[PDB]
């Protein structure tokens, strides 16, 4: 049931076969007790869910040519009137802070009271509206495809950060500038990345 | 020569023996080389 | 007969001992029935300057 | 089993002496081989620093060879690194060290888990179906891909003295290569420069003559002659 | 005045109570040794803490033990 | 700057909100692992007055005449975290209203 | 130019230093005869002392407020900037030896154990043995790697004497 390999000869863990997204890719050891297996598992998937969610948002407020996701929350320095998909939104900052606190506060707060593992990690019901997950075989497959896609961009979130940290150029134009002259504009030739290129 | 040289191979002797080399090495060392700061080659 | 063989080397687990966790040959094992009857002899000596000594039974085991 | 000897008269260790191996002369006096893969190791490390040894001293004397013969107008081995970074192609010296870390590491850490478990890269669908033929017969010898000509496929008698072919001209391109940095080091140019200047004039043309391998040599010469 | 101890580890070699120049040891007859000794202090308050015994002690750890501690005319030895 | 009334009466009904409705099954949960039957409970018996003094007062496990559990002190605790983060609010709409950025530029 | 020290190159302060020395050097030669043998050595020993400014500077060698030379401790400040030559290739030509003489200590500590009455090894010393392991020491951090995963390097504790706290 193992969805592939990290390395083709690495040592099979006995830990982590009946799990999602299994790879056998943790040579540290990690998790190797039960309850602390689990913790890490939820943490990996929401983890990954806030990722999914980081790079839709760097990605839409691209394709959508909106902006940066990085001069996005500049609107609170310069204190203008932010927007959001053109609907000009008249909320204040301190009301949407404390709004996003106490929502998040409710939410994380409901979501930890399950005091059950499945559950908590695949809660299902009124999280899932569309009942895909009414066979076993699909709802597998939609688990690996979703581990899967989400450890891509919990890759690709640190990917983001990086790239702006090292350039001040969006998402699109390091990607054009990839495309374009990739001998002569990647990682290596910003000289931050790498300490002497 | 077995008896002599069985006191030879005892500790002070040893402890010559030795300084002796070492000390000497360094001492040409630092005659036929002048005094250096950097191992620039 | 109730000890080790004699001769054989031995590990001393007495805490107290110079000698804890080392290896030890056996030189006699008493019959009598006393508090110590294994005695056995270090190569190395203690600060006192015996290399000798005895112990109990629990505090002998084969060393692997 | 053993062929010749490194040193006749001296003492063979006694984990070289019955020992099939590759140009074995029993030159260890130090027994760093002593431990059986232990040795699996270091012969994979003598197999890798020769055939890197023979594609960069090849990459040398060929270029070095047409440049004394006018053919082709490529520079020295040792100024060649500067040569392509000034170049109006060059790709940037932070962009090719990147890339070839990356590229052997991909590489390297398939040769590293083929050595800890052998045969292990064979496992089906991980190198898109093409790994079957990647299964190593013999540590440091994978075959499959890497003798596509089938040069290996032969008698037993001819494979190890293909393999003592390729350890005797593997070590005999190892030490011209530390030769090849001891020259620049010392004279400044290049192999077939030193050739030529070794077969016009040898006597004056040393490495005692140089004052840069044996210092102080050239003093006594000096005070030899006053 | 001063606590001398003997424990079971004695196997009687009756040389702790000859390198105790104050009579403060003696030896009774046991069964836990070949010997079938054992050392006891019958004049523990004569005692100054000079650890002779524990000199002449030979098992590791010793047999006989000294504890210092509250000195008196006696274990302090002053002729005056 | 904000106005001082609604942003700490919001604050504290919020945080007020959060201990009964949601903080609240999340309490008597650590406590049941921290101050529970089979370990540590009490830490003292109870003979003299200097002794007495660390049992547990007598308005505190009466009983519950809120539906939930949350009591006086639960009202008391959560009332000040309101008012703490309601004044933090507060100061932080004061520092900027000042001209001064606190924030990175 | 790191940490505010100039080149020892171009220095005011180092030179200053260097014809500070040379005068009071010159100062003890008017007073023997130039045809004298300590007329020579004070000769060789200005000699030494301009060859050895010479090659302190154009070396990658600086110096801050002094003129006095300075060395730069940090690794990758000392890669990136011409100053490896400093501390760190000394820093693992240190290491070298000192693990040489711990290897052979270690060989010969193992040789003589296995031997009887091995106490008297230690001021008895053996010539051939210990020269053979002298000159069979240079691989010393090859065979100190191989017997540290194997367990040849290191002892599980149930051997070794522990204190009975
Ligand atoms: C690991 C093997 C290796 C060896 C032995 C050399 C050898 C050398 N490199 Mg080459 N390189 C190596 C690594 C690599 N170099 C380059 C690319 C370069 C460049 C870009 C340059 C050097 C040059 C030099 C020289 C620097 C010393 C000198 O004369 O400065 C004093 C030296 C002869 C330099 C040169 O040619 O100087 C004349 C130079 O500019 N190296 C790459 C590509 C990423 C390497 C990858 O492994
Ligand atoms: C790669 C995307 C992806 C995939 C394949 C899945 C797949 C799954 N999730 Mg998950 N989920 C995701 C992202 C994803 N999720 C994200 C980002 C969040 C956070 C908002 C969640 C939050 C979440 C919860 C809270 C729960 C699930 C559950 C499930 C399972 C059943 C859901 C179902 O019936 O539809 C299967 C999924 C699809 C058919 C995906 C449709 C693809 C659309 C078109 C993408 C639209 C995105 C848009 C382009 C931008 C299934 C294993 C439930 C579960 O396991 O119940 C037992 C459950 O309780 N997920
Ligand atoms: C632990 C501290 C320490 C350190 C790092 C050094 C290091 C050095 N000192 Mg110092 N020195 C020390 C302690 C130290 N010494 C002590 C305790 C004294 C008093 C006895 C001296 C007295 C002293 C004087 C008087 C002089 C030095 C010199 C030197 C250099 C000579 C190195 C050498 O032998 O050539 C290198 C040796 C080798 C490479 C050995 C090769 C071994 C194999 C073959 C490789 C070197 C920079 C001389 C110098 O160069 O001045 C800068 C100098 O003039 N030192
Ligand atoms: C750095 C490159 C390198 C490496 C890894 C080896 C490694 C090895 N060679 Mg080799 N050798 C080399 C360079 C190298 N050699 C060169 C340049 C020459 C020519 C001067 C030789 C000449 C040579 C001979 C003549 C023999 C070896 C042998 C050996 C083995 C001895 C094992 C040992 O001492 O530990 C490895 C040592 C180090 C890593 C140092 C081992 C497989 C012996 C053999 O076949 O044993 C299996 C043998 O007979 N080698
Ligand atoms: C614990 C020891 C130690 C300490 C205190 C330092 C300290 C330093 N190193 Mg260094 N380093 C060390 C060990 C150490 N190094 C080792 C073992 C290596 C491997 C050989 C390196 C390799 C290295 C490189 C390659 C570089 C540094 C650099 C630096 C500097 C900047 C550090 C940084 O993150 O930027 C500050 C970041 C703040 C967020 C700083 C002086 C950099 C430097 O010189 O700066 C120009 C640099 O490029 N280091
Ligand atoms: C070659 C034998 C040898 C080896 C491998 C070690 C190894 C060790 N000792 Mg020890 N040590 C030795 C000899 C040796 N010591 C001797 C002879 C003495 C008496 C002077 C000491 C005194 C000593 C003390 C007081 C301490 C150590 C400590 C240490 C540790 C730190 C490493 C170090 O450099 O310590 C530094 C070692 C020294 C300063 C001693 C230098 C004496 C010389 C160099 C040894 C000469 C040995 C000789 C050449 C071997 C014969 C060669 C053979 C061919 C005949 C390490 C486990 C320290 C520790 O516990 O760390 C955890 C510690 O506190 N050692
Ligand atoms: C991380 C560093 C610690 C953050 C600590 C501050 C948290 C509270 C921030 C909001 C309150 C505030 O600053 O109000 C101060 C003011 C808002 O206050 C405004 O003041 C005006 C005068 C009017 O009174 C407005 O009505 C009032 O809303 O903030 C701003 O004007 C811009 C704030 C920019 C930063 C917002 C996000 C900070 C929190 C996330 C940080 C990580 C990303
Ligand atoms: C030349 C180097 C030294 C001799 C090398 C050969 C060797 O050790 O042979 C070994 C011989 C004899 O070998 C002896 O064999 C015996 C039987 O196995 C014992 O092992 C002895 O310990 C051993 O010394 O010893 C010597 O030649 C001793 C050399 C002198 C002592 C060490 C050097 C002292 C230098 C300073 C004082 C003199 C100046
Ligand atoms: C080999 C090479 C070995 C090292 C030779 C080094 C060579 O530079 O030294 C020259 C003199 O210059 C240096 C002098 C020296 C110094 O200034 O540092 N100082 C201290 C002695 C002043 C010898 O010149 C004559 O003295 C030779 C006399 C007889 C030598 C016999 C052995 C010859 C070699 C065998
Ligand atoms: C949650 C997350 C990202 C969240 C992003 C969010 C909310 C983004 C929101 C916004 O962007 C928008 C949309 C628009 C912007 O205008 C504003 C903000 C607000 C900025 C990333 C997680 C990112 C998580 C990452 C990168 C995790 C990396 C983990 C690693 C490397 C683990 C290491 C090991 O694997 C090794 C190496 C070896 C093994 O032996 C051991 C282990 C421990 C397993
Ligand atoms: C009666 C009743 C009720 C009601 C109640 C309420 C409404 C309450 C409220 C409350 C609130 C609404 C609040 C509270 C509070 C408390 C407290 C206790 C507080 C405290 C505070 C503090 C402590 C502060 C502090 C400070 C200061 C002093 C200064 C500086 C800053 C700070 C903030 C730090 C109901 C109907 C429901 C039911 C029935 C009964």
């Amino acid at each position: 049931t193992r969805a592939g390999n990290f390395a083709p000869g690495s040592e099979p863990k006995d830990y982590l076969e009946g799990l999602p997204g299994n790879y056998n890719f943790d040579p540290l050891e990690l998790g190797k007790e039960k309850g602390t297996l689990q913790r890490y598992r939820e943490a990996e998937l929401i983890h990954c869910r806030w990722a999914m969610l980081g790079a839709a948002g760097c990605l839409a407020v691209e394709v959508l040519g909106l902006g940066n996701w990085y001069d996005a929350p500049l609107w609170a320095v310069t204190g203008d009137k932010p927007t959001w998909f053109g609907i000009e939104v008249p909320f204040d900052i301190a009301t949407i802070l404390g709004v996003e606190v106490v929502a998040m506060a409710v939410a994380e707060g409901l979501r930890n009271e399950n005091q059950d593992m499945e559950k908590r990690l695949y809660p299902g019901g009124a999280f899932d509206p569309l009942g895909f997950s009414k066979d076993p075989k699909s709802f597998e497959d939609k688990k690996l495809k979703e581990l899967k896609n989400g450890r891509l961009a919990m890759v690709a979130c640190l990917g983001f950060a990086g790239q702006h940290a090292a350039t001040g150029k969006p998402i699109l134009a390091a990607l054009g500038d990839h495309l374009s002259s990739p001998f002569f504009n990647n990682f290596a030739t910003n000289g931050v990345s790498v300490p002497g290129l | 020569m077995k008896d002599f040289t069985t006191y030879l191979s005892t500790a002070p002797v040893v402890g010559l023996g030795w300084a002796i080399f070492t000390s000497g090495l360094l001492i040409e060392i630092n005659r036929f080389f002048p005094d250096p700061l950097v191992f620039s080659f | 007969e109730i000890g080790p063989k004699r001769g054989s080397l031995v590990k001393v687990l007495r805490p107290e001992s110079y000698w804890y966790n080392q290896v030890g040959k056996v030189v006699s094992v008493d019959q009598s029935g006393i508090r110590y009857p294994v005695v056995v002899r270090f190569e190395n000596q203690n600060y006192a300057g015996v290399s000798t000594n005895n112990y109990a039974l629990d505090e002998v085991t084969d060393p692997p | 089993s053993m062929q010749g000897n490194w040193l006749p008269g001296s003492q063979t260790p006694a984990h070289l002496k019955d020992l099939k191996m590759a140009g074995n002369f029993g030159f260890d006096p130090l027994n760093l081989g002593a431990e059986p893969q232990a040795l699996r190791w270091y012969q994979q490390a003598e197999l890798v620093h020769s055939r890197t040894a023979m594609m960069g001293v090849a990459g040398i004397l060929i270029p070095g060879i047409f440049t004394k013969l006018g053919a082709l107008n490529v520079p020295q081995w040792y100024e060649a690194g500067k040569v392509y970074i000034e170049g109006e192609g060059a790709i940037p010296f932070g962009t090719l060290l990147m890339t070839t870390l990356f590229s052997y590491a991909f590489v390297e850490g398939k040769r590293w888990q083929d050595f800890r478990k052998p045969g292990s890269q064979a496992e089906p669908g991980t190198f898109f179906g093409l790994e079957s033929q990647f299964k190593g017969t013999e540590n440091g010898y994978p075959g499959g891909i890497f003798d596509p000509l089938g040069y290996s496929k032969t008698s037993p008698e001819k494979l190890d003295e293909l393999k003592l072919k390729e350890i005797k001209n593997g070590r005999l391109a190892m030490v011209a290569f530390l030769g090849f940095a001891g020259q620049y080091g010392a004279t400044g140019k290049g192999p077939i420069d030193n050739l030529a200047d070794h077969l016009a004039d040898p006597w004056h043309n040393t490495f005692a003559e140089n004052g840069i391998s044996v210092p102080g040599l050239s003093a006594v010469e000096q005070a030899a002659a006053n | 005045a001063h606590v001398v101890k003997i424990y079971d580890t004695c196997i009687g070699c009756t040389q702790c109570v000859r390198a105790c120049p104050l009579d403060v040891l003696e030896m009774v007859p046991w069964d836990g040794c070949k010997a079938a000794q054992m050392a006891s202090s019958p004049r523990t308050e004569d005692c100054v803490g000079c650890k002779r015994c524990e000199t002449a002690c030979p098992t590791d750890f010793l047999s006989v033990r000294v504890y210092l501690g509250n000195e008196s005319t006696r274990s302090l030895g002053l002729a005056y | 700057l904000i106005a001082a009334p609604v942003a700490i009466g919001g604050s504290t009904a919020a945080l007020l909100a959060l201990g009964r409705f949601v903080f609240l099954p999340y309490q008597r949960r650590r406590t049941d692992m921290e101050v529970g039957p089979g370990r540590l409970g009490p830490k003292t018996t109870g003979d003299t007055f200097f002794d007495r003094l660390q049992k547990p007062a007598s308005f505190v496990e009466t009983k519950s005449k809120d539906p939930s559990g949350f009591g006086l002190i639960d009202v008391l605790g959560w009332g000040a975290l309101g008012h703490v983060f309601g004044y933090f609010l507060l100061a932080c709409s004061s520092l900027q209203d000042a001209g001064i950025e606190p924030f990175p530029r | 130019d790191i940490a505010g020290l100039t080149p020892c190159s171009e220095s005011k302060a180092y030179n200053k230093l260097e014809r500070k020395e040379l005068k009071v050097l010159d100062k003890r030669l008017k007073k023997y005869e130039p045809g004298s043998a300590p007329y020579l050595a004070l000769q060789a020993t200005k000699e030494r002392t301009e060859n050895r400014f010479k090659t302190y500077a154009k070396q990658g060698l600086l110096c801050g407020n002094d003129g006095l030379p300075h060395l730069i401790s940090d690794p990758g400040l000392a890669l990136r900037f011409n100053h490896a030559g400093e501390v760190f290739i000394p820093t693992f030509g240190f290491l070298y030896v000192a693990g040489y003489i711990g290897h052979v200590g270690r060989q010969y500590i193992i040789l003589s154990k296995e031997d009887a009455k091995p106490t008297d090894k230690e001021i008895i010393l053996d010539v051939p043995l210990a020269l053979k392991l002298a000159f069979q020491g240079w691989a010393w951090p090859l065979a100190s790697i191989q017997e540290l995963r194997n367990g040849s390097l290191l002892e599980k504790d149930e051997n070794i004497t522990v204190s009975p706290r």
